[PDB]
């Protein structure tokens, strides 16, 4: 073609830590995110809804809140994020008796939750695995063979850094996690 | 590996053809990498020297 | 514990993770900037005559 | 720079004067036996070999 | 009282499947008027059902086409034609082609007609010449753009084909067919770098899922290299657009493989496998 061929091709042509504002930002949660990934019984107030615009992106976030209430529905939204793209998660806390009602919780609530302490080892092949850090420390220094598979790393109670006969275990733990574990 | 071939547009397996693996002699305990092979068996989950 | 869990690897030294401390956050802060002045004061000593 | 070097070098004499690490920081069988240990390495690693 | 009965004529005439004929039956009688020529455009947009209200709409076609409905009954036995086979078409384009002398009506009778060509027929000179004067009569809203896109199909000169494939997704943008193709058509090609530009063009008003074609090919393109993480981000965006293709499924199996993970490389392949269960791969995968 000659005149078609014109005839077309005439028409043709450093910071490192952002401080986000706790209260003013959000105002559309729900014209994006229009499926998210867990139902409450209420509605998330602002921060809340910060926090899981932020989880959704794959960020690391450093909630800051008062009632241990208001922690968890993060803990938990990050969870059924972690189940829905068929990845793992480690639940994290410090006290041996705190976790054993957050893993029964985490079982009523969803699916499968292991639990793992120093003789327990109730399903060492769920997605929720509840641990006390002195037990990710010690599979973080071999290999363990679960740690291919995290996305998510919830420190729970992140205030006891400042004791001084279990500090050093944060730290330990906070340096040698992989790059790719969130 | 006999690895698959895929058509460059609207992939579909064409044949399979074997070429080279590159992360051998690579064990789980002289090399940390994610290109190691997974470990021994089914194992302990941590408290494991060596 | 850590000492020894540090020795046994060969590409880790137990110096590194003293490095990554948070107890060391305040000294190694700006270390590339650092290491950049030391690197362009370098070139600075060089023009001197004999 | 590192305020702890001298007690990361103290640290590795002592082990070192008990049969656990060889000369230029090599574990022997005594230091993997201590690695994957919960509390009180030194003395019960001591007391199983004794 | 007129443009705003030609704007309900117009979204009667675009609409949706049966209920919006019922809309369009609405607008009719919001505008039941004189001049009853353009009630034979009802009718065409009852045969966006084509089920009980073609015979109504035939029934209206008959009593409004009385004195010439010149470009109304050309279309009526256009919408008959392809109703049936192709043989009223051959009959109809003739006489319409010589009766409305015009470049963007003889575009309407021109993509009938190649749509009836489109079938079997070569068509150099009914169809092909009948969209040269639609690509010379280029509309400027949602007319022509659509001529171009049928008129570059597979064949003919698919270096001009990559532009109006181009050209017929950028003016249009909604549809999820004309950009594919180019990008496709691009990776033919020798150039890349372009593709991914379209690509991110596209991904950036993505507003919620629903522009897996973009994410998934973006992904794989990200795959080829070894840049697993903005593969497997982007494969997770697509199979948040729609949870059911199983190529999002098995691509991002494979994502997951290449880097550590070994399990859940192994759930992704089991659910890939569990529906549509005729791939043999996702199967020996597992």
């Amino acid at each position: 073609l000659a005149r078609a061929s014109s005839l077309e091709d005439l028409v043709l042509k450093e910071q490192w830590a952002i401080p986000v504002d706790a209260t003013s930002p959000v105002g559309d949660f729900y014209r994006l995110i229009p499926q998210p990934a867990f139902q409450w019984a209420f509605e998330p107030d602002v921060f809340q809804k910060q926090a899981i615009l932020h989880l959704e992106r794959h960020d690391s976030v450093f909630v800051a809140a008062h009632t241990s209430a208001g922690k968890t529905v993060v803990a938990e939204y990050a969870i059924a994020l972690a189940q829905k793209h068929m990845t793992r998660t480690i639940y994290t806390s410090p006290i041996k008796a705190l976790s054993n009602q957050k893993f029964r919780d985490f079982r009523n609530t969803f699916g499968d939750v292991g639990l793992l302490t120093g003789d327990v080892q109730l399903h060492p092949e769920a997605s929720c695995l509840i641990m006390t850090t002195e037990i990710l420390r010690s599979m973080l220094y071999s290999g363990s063979d679960v740690i291919r598979d995290l996305e998510w790393v919830i420190f729970d109670e992140v205030h006891y850094i400042n004791d001084v006969e279990r500090g050093v275990v944060w730290e330990e733990v906070l340096i040698m996690l992989p790059d790719h574990v969130s | 590996d006999l690895q698959a071939q895929r058509h460059p547009t609207t992939g579909q397996i064409l044949g399979y053809k074997e070429v080279l693996l590159e992360n051998t002699n690579l064990s789980a305990t002289t090399s940390l990498s994610l290109r190691r092979p997974p470990g021994p068996a089914s194992q302990s989950l941590w408290g494991n020297p060596t | 514990t850590m000492i020894l869990n540090l020795l046994r690897v060969d590409a880790l030294r137990v110096e590194d993770m003293m490095k990554r401390s948070f107890s060391e956050f305040p000294s190694r802060k700006d270390s590339k900037a650092h290491e950049q002045a030391l690197a362009e004061l370098t070139k600075r000593l060089g023009a001197l005559e004999e | 720079s590192l305020l702890l070097l001298p007690e990361y070098h103290q640290r590795v004499e002592v082990l070192r004067t008990l049969g656990y690490v060889d000369e230029a920081g090599t574990v022997k069988l005594a230091g993997r036996v201590a690695c994957a240990m919960s509390s009180h390495e030194l003395l019960l690693t001591e007391l199983m070999f004794d | 009282l007129h443009l705003k009965a030609e704007a309900l004529i117009k979204l009667s005439d675009y609409d949706s499947s049966e209920e919006a004929i019922r809309t369009l039956d609405q607008i009719s009688d919001a505008d039941n008027i004189p001049g009853l020529l353009v009630l034979k455009s009802l009718a065409y947009r009852n045969k966006g059902s084509f089920d009980e209200a073609a015979k109504i709409m035939e029934d209206l076609l008959s009593s409004y086409p009385d004195l010439a409905e010149v470009h109304a009954l050309e279309a009526l036995i256009h919408f008959t034609k392809k109703d049936y086979l192709q043989a009223e078409k051959c009959f109809q384009r003739a006489l319409e082609k010589d009766t409305e002398v015009a470049e963007y009506h003889y575009q309407l009778g021109l993509t009938y007609w190649f749509m009836g060509e489109e079938t079997r027929k070569d068509k150099t000179k009914a169809l092909t010449h009948f969209l040269k004067a639609a690509r010379l009569d280029t509309y400027m809203g949602k007319v022509f753009c659509y001529l171009g896109h049928y008129y570059r199909d597979v064949v003919g000169d698919k270096n001009r084909a990559r532009g109006c494939y181009r050209k017929a997704f950028e003016l249009d943008d909604t549809d999820a067919e004309s950009g594919a193709a180019a990008v496709d058509l691009s990776v033919e090609l020798e150039d890349m770098e372009m593709a991914l530009a379209i690509l991110t063009t596209v991904t950036q008003k993505a507003s919620a899922g629903t522009a897996k074609w973009a994410w998934l090919r973006r992904g794989l393109y990200y795959l080829k290299a070894g840049q697993h993480s903005q593969a497997v981000a982007d494969l997770q965006a697509a199979l948040r657009a729609d949870p059911k293709d199983f190529n999002c499924w098995e691509s991002l199996g494979e994502a997951y493989l290449s880097r550590g993970g070994y399990t859940t490389a192994l759930k992704s392949f089991t659910k890939a496998s569990e529906l549509n269960p005729e791939s043999i791969y996702s199967v020996f995968k597992v």
